[PDB]
């Protein structure tokens, strides 16, 4: 009786020993790759932005040709009164484009396992 | 009807989870953060019947975030004349709006 | 409600760095440490002004830092680098402690040729000051005039003239 | 509002309709109220999902419980109703007029 | 490509079941002091293969008071579910990665239960609904305390993510922080999995053969084949939680036979078990569930969740 | 059922109500509407019969119903506006749907149907809990949001509440369908002013509470729960029939007594805002219900009707207990019409 | 999308399985060889007939006790949060609370089958 | 526009609604419910949500285990009803498909506000935010909020727990 | 005094399961609040960087803020390593 007891609480004490350990430097490495992806972060966002602005001004051309014919159309009129920038819509990105490439970068990262 | 418990001792029962700009974990921002902040800022302190007349380009810029409908109906009207045009065949799409563009990072 | 301005896609144009994420990976924390002011430049113009067309040239020179970094990188020593990031590419999920020997050797090779020291734990991290001739922007929000709020209760309370003055009641 | 928004509210609708016209059982009247209930998750979920507001991902989970208050308290009444009639029918609550 | 790993995975499933109930029997015999089956194939290695030649040739039967619909669906949710159970698994890389796969297999198991609860009550016999409603008994016993008892195991791991069990259990098997949990646990698969001494759905000395004794022929080797699966699968998804085999990423293969013993000889206890006890009453189990195992559980849980804060080791990755 | 049990779910109802009236969010008006009704649905049974239960089964089914209306109306606000605050409803529809199960709750025409019978079904200690506290909430809500109440549905349904209250009134021998349409009416009357003027629904909500606890005490004193059970009483406690008839009065709005007060009031603050028709066809309809408190008031204490042997006995025994605040009641019930300037202080 | 693709493969195997097992054997089915399974006699009554639960108490406590589980399961998440003194609080409440019900539930006699 | 999974999944859902709303015996309408569950949960997962539709197809599976049991016991008859066995059970449920397809067609041909606004279709997909960051879910992060931020939440709710079991065991005492 | 030992006595002898729940109860209630370590579970969970640290703008009054990364100055995880 004592004796099954005493070794069950000697394991987990060992284990409870091991996993604090191990989830120490399981902690710490994480704090490491966090950094690294803060390193990268500021490319990212330059790159994005640059992307984001070079879809736009396509879509923003390609509209300039298509909507001449239409007579009381504003090109590249905003729905905003305000004049700062509003975060495109996913929509307005992909609107004259494929539908493969909608799809992926409408549920690529969810259909992904 | 409205014993503003709340305000009268300072609890914070449920004011912390009302609006979209107020304090998230991690500071993730919602999709209309800076059109709430704009048409709250604009409505404080002036009482809501000033506010429905006050603040209506406000508010109206956030019911846009919110629900995209000016947004989308402009999409459609665009894409309607797209294939009005390529239908008939004035209109050509070009090669990177057809899956033929030169990506970049 | 106005035209969106948007720039052309001529000054849209700059040199990519054109390298993929596990060489990025295995770069990135001496990248971190040596490309410090134009990226902290960059995203502090992008936290101040809530727009991507005004930091345009910040991210033009944040690519050129970049690939300055790598030309150097490339330059003195490629080989250990070369072995590090693949090490790092093999793995799925890209893990630092699968690969820490290239690691010793890739910064031991930067240490020695470039002075290059690899920063601490919670180093990159940190909270920094950024120094910029860039003027703080007035209104980022766009906001117009807020409404004058109403005037104000002002004056000494009186008792009321004739009382309640209901009905019949003279209190 | 797009077709999901309008199929999920139309679905909302089915189920008051389904409650609100009876037939002989009262698990069926239950089974719509409970359908009701899944309706109002699935709606506010994919509101709360699409504006990103981080801080109600909790609140329909809290709905699912009261949910569940309600379907244990209907489950209850239907025993003590069948303990007296051997039925469930809402016919037999027919003890009181107005 | 992605077809043939599915293939790849779903046909050595079905084989290993059909091997499964040759190394019952045999193990079943030799602790009974005899053989079993040995004279059809060598060392009775034909025997599955007759058997399910023998079972898909015979006249399935269709009841004339059954709900035809609900009695041809039953085996067909039993059987896709079964095999549906694996793919998350990491093995030790898995087929779906998933974010919540503890919870998708969480999900899965509480569907599985309405393919055993729609055959009994299609069945239209007496037989079959008292099969039926043990069923949902057995649920109702098992099924908060399995939860619970997943958490609280999961909370050093610190997500729902499969594959993140096999980092946790790097340098030391889970078990030696959680034998009190897995013991629970241990039991709430045998439950779970309809086993002996909880094989009460079944019954076969109480209800002659209780939710599928209406069925014969293909439908009830589907029935069979999706017991069989879930006993490997629950054993392999055990050996995950508890026995953490060390897996070197250029060197997979080890990882995978390490893997595959460990889950053989969590099936060979199953049987072990079978061979030895007898079986419980269908109250005492939900006594035992809610009486012994559910307080224990709950304590259990609020020392998981104080563990990691008291002593600085809470897992990364929120 | 256990006292300590009882007091635990009591206090659980007055709770959600609490709730209800100090939150800020929808979603927790929403709980304690759920706590509330899950506290009250065992109450009602507290005495097991099948009345009782068919009661209780009936008044969770009304309730869950307009709860789930409620949540509805809430998440199409939400969607209309990304807004947990109870202010204004930002959408005509979600008001509708607001409007309805606010309705629904609190028993307005046309969702009256289930307060006679629920009325009938449980205790007069159930009854008095059911008619007096449970109409806190829902007017609380309703009072938050009156700026966005359409006008025309809301008076239908309080014009509705009146008519209907009348005449089925007009039909009952039993005592607690008298005051469930009692409560109906006196609820049209409430919402008939809440989009004009909130004070005005809170003074006829305390009116109204007030005579409604001193009937539903002297009920319980004189334990009738039928005309002819109660035409027994005077030959037991003629005191209690007095005190009867004179509430009974008051219930009927006659001046100079305090029931006179809210009508007065509410009719008056309708006329600040050209509402005369409605105004008059209010008061021409609570001359029903004054006229079954009256025949209530002929069969219990104007005349004395015949009894029976066994009440001699009865004459031995006194009762055994007390209610501390029933004199409090009946007084503010009916003696409080000069000072109702008081009711500034309500707003 | 390989998930929806590995659904529908399961269940197109298991639907090919028992089209197999129905179209391949000889069929010769009678009323008598259809008839319900009594083990050697007629059915006195139908299979349809209320069947009574005993254990009907412990079957709603199931749905408000599963409920619970939902609100443990965000439990790894919160364990990251800065203020761990308050969500520790709060998940021990919430177990605390649990183990009341089910204490109170097992004193009433509410976990005793009928009889 | 993007396969219109998300659209098929909806139709599904509104189809088992009609299913169990027609209101046939409670066996068929208990795996109906559970058939929009399970739809619904894809919905969302759809739409990043995989804690909540995991949780909601969980929990309704457990609940309907429970309505199958008191069916058996308390919802039974001679001859349960699907929905081909009975005039109004069928009446209700074409009329449910059919008024939904009315629906469908009149948002997707034209538009037209039906009860509340307008439709013109172009599916889901455009309604996404095309955020790019994170460690972490966003869902994940608002529901283990309640643990820091939902204090009076979880306080109410435990509250209303204990008190439903209570009140479960009052209402069934008899007596 | 001898009636609680009594008591303990009787139901390990009946319930040890109760028994022992109660104790793991107890001590995962009490324990934390006596631990050292629960301070250095908040300042690692503070020390994830789960988010991007935004600069601050210079202006010529920041003594205790960095310049660079490597700068002396800011947070120092040196207590975590030798964790
Ligand atoms: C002990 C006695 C004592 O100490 O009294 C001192 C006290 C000193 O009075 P005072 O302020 O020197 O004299 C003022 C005059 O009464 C001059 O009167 P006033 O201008 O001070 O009037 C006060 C005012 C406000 O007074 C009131 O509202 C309450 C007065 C009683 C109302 C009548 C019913 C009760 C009798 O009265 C009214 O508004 C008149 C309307 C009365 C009808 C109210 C509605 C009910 C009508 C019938 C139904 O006199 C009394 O209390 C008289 C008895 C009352
Ligand atoms: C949209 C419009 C509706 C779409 C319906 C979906 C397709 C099913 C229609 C055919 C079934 C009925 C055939 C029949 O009665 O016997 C034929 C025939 C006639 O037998 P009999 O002895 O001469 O006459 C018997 C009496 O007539 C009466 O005999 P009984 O009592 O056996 O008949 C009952 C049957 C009669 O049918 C009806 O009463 C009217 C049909 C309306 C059913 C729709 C109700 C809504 C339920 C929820 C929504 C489901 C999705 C619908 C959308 C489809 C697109 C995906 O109703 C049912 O029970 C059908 C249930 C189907 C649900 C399957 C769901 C699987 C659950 C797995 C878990 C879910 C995971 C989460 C997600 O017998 C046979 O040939 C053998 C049976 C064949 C059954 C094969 C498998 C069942 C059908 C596939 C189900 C869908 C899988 C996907
Ligand atoms: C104490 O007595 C008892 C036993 O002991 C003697 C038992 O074994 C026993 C269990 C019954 C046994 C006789 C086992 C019966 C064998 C199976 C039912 C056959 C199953 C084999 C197939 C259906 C599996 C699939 C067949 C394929 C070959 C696999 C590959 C699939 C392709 C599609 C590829 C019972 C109930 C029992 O009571
Ligand atoms: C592991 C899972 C995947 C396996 C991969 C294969 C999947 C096979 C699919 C399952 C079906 C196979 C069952 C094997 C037997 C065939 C059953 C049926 O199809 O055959 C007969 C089909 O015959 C039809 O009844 C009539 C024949 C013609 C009907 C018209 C259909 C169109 C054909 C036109 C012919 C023109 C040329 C066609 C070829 C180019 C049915 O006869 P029936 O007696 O009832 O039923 C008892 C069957 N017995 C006799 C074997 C016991
Ligand atoms: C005035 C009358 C007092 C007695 C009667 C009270 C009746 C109501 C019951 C209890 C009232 C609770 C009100 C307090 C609301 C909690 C929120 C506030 O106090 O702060 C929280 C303090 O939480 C503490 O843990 C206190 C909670 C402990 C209470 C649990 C048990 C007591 C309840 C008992 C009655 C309930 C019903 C019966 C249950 C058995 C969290 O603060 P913190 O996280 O730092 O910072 C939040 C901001 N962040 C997130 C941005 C960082
Ligand atoms: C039945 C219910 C099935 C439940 C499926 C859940 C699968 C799952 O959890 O995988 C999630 C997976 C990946 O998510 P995470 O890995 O968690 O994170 C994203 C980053 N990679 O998400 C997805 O791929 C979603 C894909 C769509 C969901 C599938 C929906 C299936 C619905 C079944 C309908 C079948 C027909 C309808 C009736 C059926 C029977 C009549
Ligand atoms: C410093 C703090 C540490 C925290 C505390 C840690 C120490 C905890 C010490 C106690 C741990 C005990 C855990 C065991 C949980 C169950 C114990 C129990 O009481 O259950 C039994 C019953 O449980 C059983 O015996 C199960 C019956 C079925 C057995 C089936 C096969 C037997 C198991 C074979 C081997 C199991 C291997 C499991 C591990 C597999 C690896 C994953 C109670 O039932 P009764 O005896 O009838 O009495 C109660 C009512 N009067
Ligand atoms: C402060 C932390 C608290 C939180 C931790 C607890 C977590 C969950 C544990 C509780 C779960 C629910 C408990 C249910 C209570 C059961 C009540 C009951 O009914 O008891 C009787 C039995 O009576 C008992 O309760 C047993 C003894 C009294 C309770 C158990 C001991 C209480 C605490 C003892 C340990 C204290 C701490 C350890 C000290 C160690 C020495 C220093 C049940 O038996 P029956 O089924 O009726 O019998 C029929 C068949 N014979």
């Amino acid at each position: 009786g004592y004796s099954m007891f005493a070794v069950g609480i000697g394991t987990l004490l060992f284990g409870y020993w091991s996993m604090m350990k191990w989830n120490r430097e399981r902690r710490r490495l994480q704090i490491e790759d966090f950094e690294a992806r803060i390193a990268l972060m500021p490319l990212f966002q330059a790159e994005k932005d640059r992307r984001v602005l070079q879809m736009l001004r396509e879509n923003l051309e390609e509209e300039a040709i298509i909507m001449k014919d239409v007579p009381d159309w504003k090109v590249g009129e905003s729905v905003f009164h305000t004049t700062r920038w509003v975060t495109p819509m996913m929509g307005e990105l992909y609107g004259l484009r494929t539908n493969e490439e909608i799809l992926s970068a409408t549920y690529g990262f969810i259909w992904y396992t | 009807p409205f014993f503003d418990v709340q305000k009268r001792l300072g609890l914070d029962l449920d004011r912390w989870m009302t609006i979209q700009s107020a304090e998230q974990p991690h500071k993730i921002p919602g999709r209309c953060h800076a059109f709430e902040k704009e048409w709250i800022e604009c409505a404080h302190g002036i009482g809501g019947i000033r506010a429905e007349k006050e603040c209506k380009i406000e508010f109206d810029d956030f019911v846009e975030c919110l629900l995209r409908q000016k947004t989308m109906k402009r999409l459609s009207a665009i894409k309607r004349q797209r294939d009005k045009l390529i239908k008939e065949g004035k209109y050509t799409p070009p090669p990177h709006h057809l899956g033929k563009e030169d990506p970049r990072p | 409600p106005g035209i969106v301005e948007l720039p052309t896609l001529e000054d849209l144009k700059v040199q990519e760095v054109k390298v993929s994420s596990s060489v990025l990976k295995a770069a990135a924390h001496h990248y971190g440490a040596q490309c410090d002011k134009p990226n902290k430049e960059f995203m502090l113009c992008r936290w101040e002004e809530k727009d991507p067309r005004r930091c345009l040239e910040e991210g033009k020179l944040v690519n050129q830092c970049a690939l300055d970094f790598f030309r150097q990188i490339k330059r003195h020593c490629a080989e250990p680098f070369t072995e590090y990031w693949t090490c790092i590419d093999y793995s799925g999920l890209q893990l630092f402690r699968h690969c820490r020997k290239q690691q010793a050797k890739f910064d031991e090779c930067v240490l020695d040729k470039l002075g290059w020291v690899r920063p601490d734990l919670g180093e990159l991290s940190k909270v920094t000051k950024v120094k910029t001739d860039r003027p703080l922007p007035e209104n980022p929000y766009h906001s117009r005039a807020r409404p004058e709020p109403n005037p104000e209760a002002e004056g000494d309370l009186k008792p009321a003239k004739h009382g309640s003055r209901l009905f019949f009641w003279t209190m | 509002m797009p077709l999901v928004y309008m199929n999920i509210i139309m679905a909302f609708a089915i189920a008051l309709a389904g409650l609100l016209m009876y037939r002989s059982h009262l698990m069926s009247s239950l089974l719509c109220l409970e359908g009701m209930m899944l309706s109002l998750f699935i709606m506010s979920t994919l509101i709360i999902l699409n504006t990103h507001f981080t801080l109600a991902n909790m609140m329909p989970i809290i709905l699912l419980v009261f949910a569940a208050c309600e379907a244990a308290l209907g489950l209850s009444l239907l025993v003590m109703v069948s303990n007296t009639y051997g039925t469930d029918y809402v016919q037999n609550l027919n003890l009181l007029q107005c | 490509m992605f077809m043939i790993n599915i293939l790849s995975l779903i046909i050595p499933i079905l084989l290993a079941v059909a091997f499964l109930t040759l190394v019952e029997r045999k193990v079943l015999g030799y602790m009974q002091l005899r053989k079993g089956p040995n004279v059809v194939g060598p060392y009775g290695l034909l025997q599955p293969i007759a058997d399910a030649l023998k079972l898909f040739t015979k006249e399935p039967l269709r009841p004339a008071t059954s709900s035809i619909s609900m009695f041809i669906i039953a085996p067909i949710l039993a059987l896709s579910l079964a095999l549906t159970m694996w793919v998350p698994l990491p093995m030790p890389y898995p087929l779906i990665n998933m974010n919540l796969g503890v919870l998708f297999m969480l999900a899965m198991s509480s569907l599985a239960v309405y393919s055993i609860l729609w055959s009994g009550w299609a069945s239209n016999s007496k037989y079959a609904l008292i099969g039926a409603l043990r069923a949902v008994a057995q649920t109702i016993s098992y099924e908060v305390t399995l939860a619970i008892i997943l958490l609280s195991v999961l909370l050093m791991n610190g997500s729902y993510t499969l594959s993140t069990l096999i980092t946790t259990q790097e340098h030391i098997w889970m078990i030696f922080t959680s034998w009190p949990l897995a013991m629970m646990w241990f039991i709430s698969t045998l439950a779970e999995t309809n086993r002996a001494p909880f094989d009460l759905t079944e019954g076969e000395s109480e209800l002659v053969s209780g939710f599928n004794v209406e069925y014969a022929a293909g439908p009830f080797a589907m029935f069979f084949m999706a017991e069989y699966a879930n006993i490997i699968m629950m054993n392999a998804f055990t050996a995950i939680l508890f026995l953490g085999a060390s897996h070197d990423p250029h060197t997979p293969e080890l990882y995978t036979i390490n893997f595959v013993l460990k889950t053989l000889a969590l099936t060979i206890t199953f049987l072990w078990i079978r061979a030895s006890y007898p079986r419980f009453r269908y109250d005492q189990l939900m006594h035992l569930l809610w009486k012994s195992f559910l307080p224990l559980t709950l304590a259990l849980c609020m020392w998981h969740i104080s563990l990691p804060i008291m002593t600085a080791s809470i897992p990364p990755q929120s | 059922m256990n006292p300590i049990i009882y007091t635990t779910l009591i206090m659980t109802v007055m709770s959600g109500t609490m709730l209800v009236m100090i939150s800020s969010h929808w979603l927790l008006i929403w709980i304690g509407f759920e706590m509330n009704l899950l506290a009250m649905i065992p109450v009602l049974m507290k005495n097991f019969n099948p009345r009782a239960t068919e009661a209780a089964t009936k008044y969770f089914l009304t309730q869950a119903t307009a709860s789930m209306m409620l949540m509805m109306a809430i998440i199409i606000n939400l969607l209309y506006s990304g807004q947990w605050t109870i202010t204004k409803m930002f959408n005509p529809v979600a008001m509708t749907m607001m409007t309805m199960a606010l309705a629904m709750k609190l028993g307005l025409s046309p969702f009256h149907f289930w307060v006679p019978e629920v009325t009938q079904g449980i205790s007069l200690q159930a009854g008095l809990l059911l008619l007096t506290w449970q109409k806190l909430a829902p007017l609380s809500v309703l009072c938050q949001i009156s700026q966005s109440i359409n006008p025309n549905l809301m008076l239908t349904m309080a014009m509705l509440s009146i008519l209907i209250g009348g005449w089925g009134g007009l039909n009952q021998t039993q005592l607690r369908k008298i005051m469930a349409y009692s409560s109906i009416a006196h609820m049209g009357w409430m919402t008939a002013v809440l989009p004009y003027n909130t004070t005005m629904t809170i003074l006829n909500l305390l009116i109204y509470i007030t005579m409604t606890l001193a009937m539903f005490m002297l009920l319980i004193h004189s334990s009738a729960t039928t005309t002819l059970s109660l035409s027994h009483t005077w030959n037991k406690m003629p005191v209690i029939t007095s005190l009867m008839m004179v509430t009974l009065l008051s219930m009927g709005g006659l001046p100079p007594l305090s029931g006179f007060m809210p009508k007065w009031m509410i009719i008056q603050e309708m006329t600040k805002n050209e509402s005369i028709i409605m105004p008059t066809l209010m008061a021409m309809t609570a001359l029903l219900n004054l006229y079954f408190y009256m025949r209530l008031a002929y069969s219990s204490s104007l005349t004395m009707f015949p009894s029976t042997n066994n009440m001699k006995m009865k004459w031995q025994f006194e009762h055994t207990k007390q209610m501390k605040l029933l004199p409090t009641m009946i007084v503010l019930s009916t003696l409080v019409l000069p000072m109702t300037p008081a009711l500034s202080s309500l707003n | 999308m390989n998930i929806m693709l590995t659904l529908l493969t399961n269940v197109t195997l298991a639907s090919l399985l028992v089209l197999i097992a129905f179209w391949l054997p000889q069929l010769n089915a009678y009323s008598e060889k259809t008839s319900p399974y009594e083990c050697g006699f007629d059915p006195m009554g139908s299979a349809r007939l209320p069947f009574s639960m005993k254990f009907f108490l412990v079957a709603i406590t199931f749905l408000l006790f599963d409920l619970e589980i939902a609100l443990l399961l965000p439990l790894p998440w919160a364990s990251q949060t800065n203020n761990l003194k308050t969500m520790l609080t709060m998940a021990l409440f919430l177990l605390i609370l649990l183990a009341a019900s089910l204490a109170y539930e097992w004193t009433q006699k509410g976990l005793e089958w009928a009889e | 526009m993007t396969m219109y999974i998300a659209f098929i999944l909806s139709t599904i859902f509104v189809i088992g609604f009609v299913g169990f709303s027609s209101k046939p015996s409670p066996i068929y309408g208990g795996l109906g419910l559970i058939v929009s569950g399970g739809v619904g949960c894809g919905i969302v997962l759809n739409f990043g949500g995989s804690f909540l539709g995991l949780m909601v197809f969980l929990i309704y599976l457990g609940g309907m285990l429970v309505v199958f049991g008191y069916t058996t016991a308390m919802a039974t008859e001679m001859y349960p009803e699907v929905w081909v066995s009975n005039k109004t059970v069928f009446g209700a449920f074409v009329s449910g498909l059919m008024m939904e397809f009315c629906m469908v067609y009149y948002a997707l041909k034209e538009e037209e506000v039906e009860i509340i606004f307008k439709f013109n279709g172009l599916g889901d997909w455009v309604i996404y935010d095309t955020g790019d960051s994170g460690f972490f879910s966003e869902e994940a992060m608002g529901i283990a909020a309640l643990y820091s931020y939902g204090t009076w939440l979880v306080i109410v709710t435990g509250w209303s727990l204990l008190i439903g079991v209570v009140v479960i065991m009052e209402i069934t005492r008899g007596n | 005094a001898g009636r609680i030992a009594s008591f303990l006595k009787n139901a390990w002898a009946k319930e040890p399961v109760l028994v022992a729940s109660f104790a793991i109860g107890g001590l995962a209630i009490i324990l934390p609040s006596l631990s050292p370590y629960t301070n250095y579970a908040i300042r690692i969970n503070r020390a994830t960087p789960y988010n991007y640290p935004v600069p601050l703008r210079d202006d010529g009054n920041m003594p205790d803020v960095p310049s660079h990364p490597q700068d002396p100055q800011g947070p120092s995880l040196e207590w975590l390593k030798n964790l």
